């Protein structure tokens, strides 16, 4: 009936997941979970006509948008979308509203990896998750006022893996963005892949 | 209206039919869209598992506020087909359509697509400067062709021979001229979309040849709509019947072909427009003395509204028309009744109209608070008036058929008169009088019993 | 930077140069936000997205 | 045409389709549509410099139609003289119209304008001892007027008294038109009167608009004034003798309305009743000053029939007078054959047809032009009504379904007593019962209009109602 | 349980009239006479009755120049 937008709040940290790697008997679960983020896109695209997908990633040294894309694409040789060093990551024959939408964020998730690997020798104390959604409330935002209606609702992709317990920082920003999404009735849904079982802030 | 019509229309095609046409992703994909969105949660959340859910669960799924919701969900998957319902270990066991199952996931995870969304060539222009014209001077081409204007250039026969076929638009060849029906004015009603909805299926309700089959129709359609607009496209993985439906549609303008039996067809707007839907133009004034001052510039919003109002002059910006009584009688002699046209109206209103209508509602509100009145966007005067034109069009109503009279007992006349009556074909009965009246449909009927 | 809506250029004419620059800077995290940002994080939101991808 | 190609459907215009004038631009703020075919002006009262286009508009243009959202208004010839005999010239009338109108002015528009608007004032009408004199400012005019020769012995000739319409019309049709203007102010032969209003009497804004189009430039005006019944047209009659302060006649169709109008002047303006004056049947005795005030008949002017000799002397003493000014009240019988005399045998400057009926079944309304003049000021019904000075009417139309009987003995009966069988159906005697019955409930004072003797005096003595008929003791 | 084929009209009384009288104008018109509403017109002549009843009602009507 109604469409809506569906932001997703991506938590990557090479400490994190390489803990759930090595806590689990697997390595490289996070191709595992962004494959299944690719597949739960595809589907809410699949889901309505004109629903819409944002998907922000948590690293580090900071935030950055992974889809969609900035707006610096000039279709120059910084253009870095469509055609434009179309590396092949997925297969071409995708549906076309699905391969851009994927292709490009593969093709930033690749380079946000690129641009953390550069910076790996710092290690950061302080997580950006909670500006993460709180970015990410005011793209919601962005998108209800700039479209008149729409819904929307936010998916928070978080890991601790029994490393990092519940922070002291992360105690402010978050109820700012509970009250945030209580004032344009967004649900937020939070899955939490580690060894920790109860994270209560996200609870 | 769109989506129950679509619905309504896959639920006449067999189940064998169906299954077959759960072949291509698109299709999956397509009809995947046109399920309510609680039967759409619980398809795409049986898509990805093998295993076989039971009904239960699907039930539990459900709040009591939905429950309604949720039944009419399962009567719609149920009529589509996209169950198997299953009977083991008491319970009623529910299984996913497996071509369907794995077309969907195929679509979603990028599996077997057998290029059901066309191949890209890299060879393309922009869609303002030649898809978009073009498509609206095809979709006008017809539109002014059915709404009776004269035209330099009048489409092809098919379409013509589609038209015939239809409800609408009956035709006479003795006299030289096209007539429009009331659905045709219907057909105006609604928004390009629904109109083009109800083309294709007075189109599939038409193909019934050896020539063609009719899962490749609906697959072509579905990509059509998966087809995006400003990227041309190869013809090769088309079969020839879809090659053929490529050249009727060049023809219609859903896709443009810059030559025909060239490769590359081109995606025109329609076709994404054909999925989903997303001062105008065609807003028009009405004051009471039945004078119209509407912003319209298109030909073909002007050209509809010729046919029920005396049009006096056209502006740059307005068309000067007034409501007289021979529009009005023209208008009905086509068969289009006045409430279809005071809807026509409503919908066309100026937003002037519209503020003084809710600033008069304020006025009512304030005045008599005890009621409360629907919001009357246009006067009263002028809806009365065409009421009132309708109305003396047919003072007197003319049923036809047979009436039996001249019994000399009461009770032939009776057992007579109460059989026309449980058929429904009486109109009138008396014993004093002795004659009762059947309409002509029911006369057949009751001369066979007479008879007998 | 919290929305990546494109900064309009928002040139008044070739002559008239470039004028009232969207951008609204934070004195803690020295990081850009549209107008649209700024009328949101002030009253809805009370963090600073830019504050909080500093890794202090 | 401006190079625009006709569409496939602008062939159902006969050649109306305006769509050449090419839209500008800033349309938003401009409230008006021109055609260039019969210069009807359409304009819309919701859009931006709304009060500004419709002042203007009544200023130089005849309104065809007020709705509530778009109004529909005539440019005429007379409606452009009215605006240039007031101050107003060609040139910025046509730039105003170009700027307030979406579309452009087309050149048929402006060659209209210009050939109204030029040679106007050039031939001039004016009273000279009751001797009408036509005074044109050019020479050459007077050896135009070579076709309709009624010359009866700065430039100028007389014209016989009679004829004075007939000149009028002919000047009309002509591009010449015939002008009339009191000039009061320089007016020194005829004396002044002391008339003026009453300090305790209030004017309405309409009327002062009325009276702002009748006394526009500085001279008293010849036209027409229309406005409701209860709006006070006696009141603008009232005010323009106040203004014209000049000997003034009044013409009445009743002699009821005679002794109204001549309460009207005792009351509301300081007339002392020596000032003012009776003729009728029962009153003929006059002022004795100089310059004074009459209330009359319009039949005890423009009857033939053989009268009292008092009578004659006195439309002797009329005739022998010169007027500065007449209210011809209920202006629309004047058109009537011994009516439009009153104009020619009463030499007055200034003619003021007062009515709120300028409608007749024949084509003679038309011919007030030149019988008065010009059409004045319109008073807008909708506004008068919603502003409180004027009553919210709730007119209907009770269809009343003819009875079987009645019907079948009228399809056979001519057309007389047609009417004397439909007045008298039972459908509407039971509607006209239950709305007196109903309305009566309400409060409400209930006047039954039945034109026909029989009709009321039946309807009166099925429902023991009183009735007044024409041969009713007063 | 004789059929004559026949059109049966339903009208106010006065259209009913209207069409007695067409009938005393010419022959075949109405065949019976039923009630105040009913009649059975002939079906032959019903675009033809109708061609005059419009008619007849145009001068019931005023038409604006
Ligand atoms: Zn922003
Ligand atoms: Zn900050």
């Amino acid at each position: 009936e109604s469409p809506s937008l569906l932001t997703v709040i991506i938590e990557i940290a090479p400490k994190l997941w390489t803990t759930f790697d090595e806590e689990g008997n697997e390595k490289g679960s996070i191709i595992k979970v962004l494959e299944a983020l690719i597949v739960f896109l595809n589907a809410h695209l699949a889901f309505n006509s004109a629903n819409k997908v944002a998907v922000i990633a948590a690293y580090s040294q900071g935030i950055k948008y992974l889809y969609p894309e900035s707006t610096s694409a000039l279709k120059a040789s910084e253009s870095e979308n469509k055609t434009r060093s179309d590396l092949k990551i997925i297969n071409s024959d995708m549906y076309r509203r699905f391969r851009n939408v994927d292709e490009t964020l593969v093709e930033e998730i690749y380079k946000l990896f690129e641009l953390e690997k550069k910076q790996i020798e710092q290690n950061s104390q302080r997580s950006t998750l909670a500006g993460a959604m709180s970015a990410g409330l005011t793209y919601v935002n962005r998108i209800s006022k700039e479209s008149v209606s729409l819904k929307s609702r936010l998916l928070v992709l978080t890991c601790g893996s029994g490393s990092s317990k519940d922070e002291i920082f992360q105690y402010i920003p978050i109820m700012n963005c509970i009250f945030s999404a209580t004032k344009m009735k967004c649900p937020i849904d939070v899955v939490k892949i580690g060894g920790s079982k109860e994270s209560t802030f996200l609870q | 209206s769109l989506k129950h019509s679509v619905t309504q229309y896959l639920e006449e095609i067999p189940q064998q039919v169906q299954n077959r046409l759960y072949t291509s992703p698109a299709t999956c994909l397509a009809i995947y869209r046109i399920l309510p969105p609680l039967a759409k949660f619980f398809i795409m959340a049986m898509v990805f598992n093998e295993n076989e859910v039971p009904l239960l669960d699907l039930d539990k799924w459900v709040n009591s506020n939905g429950k309604l919701q949720f039944q009419n969900a399962i009567k719609s998957m149920k009529s589509l087909h996209l169950l198997i319902p299953n009977k083991s270990s008491g319970t009623l066991m529910i299984n996913l359509n497996p071509t369907f199952k794995i077309s969907l996931r195929n679509a979603l995870t990028g599996g077997e697509v057998q290029n059901s969304f066309g191949v890209v060539v890299e060879e393309n222009v922009v869609s303002l400067d030649l898809l978009d014209e073009y498509s609206a001077n095809k979709w006008e081409t017809i539109l002014h062709f059915m709404v009776g204007t004269p035209l330099a250039k009048i489409p092809s026969e098919k379409v013509l021979n589609l038209l015939k076929h239809s409800k609408l638009m009956e035709e006479v060849n003795s006299t030289g001229e096209f007539k429009i029906t009331n659905e045709g004015f219907q057909f105006l009603l609604q928004e390009i979309n629904s109109q083009l909805w109800t083309l294709l299926l007075q189109y599939l309700k038409m193909i019934e040849t050896s020539k063609m089959d009719l899962v490749d129709v609906l697959h072509f359609i579905f990509m059509l709509g998966a087809l995006e607009v400003g990227k041309a496209y190869k013809i090769d993985a088309l079969s020839e019947t879809q090659r053929i439906m490529l050249q009727d549609m060049r023809d219609y303008g859903l896709v443009f072909q810059k030559h025909s039996n060239d490769s590359i067809f081109y995606p025109t707007k329609l076709a994404l427009m054909l999925t989903s839907d997303t001062i105008p133009d065609g807003s028009l004034i009405v004051e009471t003395n039945f004078k119209i001052y509407s912003y319209s510039n298109s030909p073909l919003q002007i050209a509809v509204l010729s046919l029920f109002v005396h049009l006096k002059a056209r502006f740059v910006n307005m068309v000067l028309g007034q409501i007289t009584r021979e529009s009005i009688r023209r208008a009905l002699t086509n068969g289009i009744t006045a409430d279809q046209i005071i809807a026509y109206l409503e919908t066309h209103a100026h937003p002037q109209m519209r503020r003084l209508a809710e600033e008069k509602l304020e006025k009512k509100l304030e005045l008599d608070p005890n009621c409360k009145e629907p919001l009357q966007v246009l006067p009263p005067t002028v809806v009365d008036q065409i009421r009132l034109w309708q109305l003396e069009l047919d003072r007197v109503i003319t049923y036809e058929g047979s009436l039996y009279s001249d019994f000399e007992t009461s009770q032939e006349y009776n057992l007579l008169s109460k059989y026309a009556q449980d058929i429904g074909v009486l109109l009138w009965k008396d014993d004093k009088k002795k004659k009762f009246f059947i309409s002509k449909e029911g006369n057949s009927q009751v001369l066979d019993f007479a008879k007998r | 930077f919290s929305c990546q809506s494109r900064f309009p250029i928002l040139k008044n004419h070739k002559n008239g140069k470039l004028l009232t620059s969207s951008r609204y800077r934070c004195e803690d995290c020295k990081q850009e936000f549209c107008v649209d940002c700024d009328v949101f994080i002030h009253e809805i939101l009370h963090n600073c997205p830019g504050c909080e991808s500093k890794p202090v | 045409p401006a190079d625009f190609v006709p569409d496939s459907v602008s062939g159902m215009f006969r050649s109306h389709d305006f769509s050449y004038l090419r839209l500008r631009p800033d349309h938003a703020s401009r409230p008006l549509w021109i055609s260039p075919s019969d210069g009807r002006i359409i304009l819309e009262s919701f859009s931006p410099l709304a009060e500004q286009a419709q002042d203007f508009l009544v200023t130089i243009a005849e309104p065809i139609s007020r709705p509530s959202h778009i109004h529909e208004y005539k440019i005429t010839a007379y409606s452009l003289y009215a605006a240039v005999s007031v101050g107003l010239e060609t040139d910025d009338i046509i730039s105003v119209l170009d700027r307030l109108s979406k579309v452009p002015v087309a050149e048929s528009i402006i060659n209209f304008i210009k050939g109204a608007t030029i040679s106007y004032g050039k031939v001039k009408l004016v009273i000279k001892h009751n001797r009408y004199f036509v005074e044109t400012t050019q020479a050459d005019i007077l050896q135009m007027l070579l076709n309709d020769s009624v010359i009866g012995p700065v430039h100028s000739f007389e014209i016989a008294n009679e004829s004075v319409e007939v000149v009028k019309k002919r000047c009309q049709e002509i591009d010449y038109p015939v002008l009339e203007e009191y000039d009061f102010r320089n007016d020194h032969r005829n004396p002044d009167l002391d008339i003026d209003l009453k300090p305790s009497t209030q004017i309405r804004p309409y009327q002062e608009k009325s009276l702002s189009k009748m006394f526009g430039n500085g001279r008293a005006r010849s036209g027409i004034i229309v406005l409701p019944c209860g709006a006070g047209k006696t009141l603008v009659g009232i005010t323009a003798a106040c203004t014209i302060k000049k000997s003034v006649i009044v013409l009445c169709t009743s002699s009821v309305s005679v002794m109204q109008w001549r309460q009207q002047f005792l009351q509301w303006c300081t007339l002392q009743p020596e000032n003012c004056a009776v003729f009728t049947s029962d009153n003929k005795e006059m002022f004795q000053t100089e310059s004074g005030l009459v209330v009359s008949t319009y039949s005890m002017v423009a009857n033939t029939r053989n009268r009292s000799h008092d009578s004659q002397k006195v439309m002797d003493f009329l005739t022998g007078r010169e007027w500065g000014f007449i209210i011809l009240d209920e202006v629309h019988v004047v058109p009537a054959a011994m009516f439009r005399r009153v104009v020619s045998t009463i030499a007055a400057h200034a003619k003021l047809g007062l009515t709120a009926t300028l409608v007749r079944e024949d084509d003679k309304i038309g011919d007030l032009n030149f019988l008065i003049g010009p059409k004045l000021y319109e008073a807008n019904w909708m506004e008068l009504s919603q502003k409180g000075h004027i009553a919210n009417v709730q007119c209907a139309e009770v269809w009343c379904p003819m009875t079987a009987e009645f019907y079948q003995e009228y399809l056979r009966e001519t057309a007389r007593k047609r009417m004397l069988l439909y007045i008298m159906n039972p459908t509407k005697f039971q509607a006209c019962q239950f709305l007196i019955q109903y309305h009566e409930r309400r409060g409400d004072k209930i006047i039954v209009f039945s034109d026909n003797v029989y009709a009321l005096q039946e309807y009166a003595l099925k429902m023991g109602k009183p009735f007044i008929y024409g041969s009713t003791p007063q | 349980a004789r059929a004559r084929k026949g059109a049966l009209v339903q009208c106010d009384p006065s259209i009913k009239a209207l069409i007695l009288q067409i009938d005393a104008k010419m022959s075949d018109i109405v065949l019976e006479e039923l009630d105040d509403t009913h009649l059975l017109v002939n079906p032959s002549k019903v675009e033809f009755v109708k061609h005059e009843l419009n008619r007849l009602l145009s001068k019931n009507i005023y038409n604006p120049m």
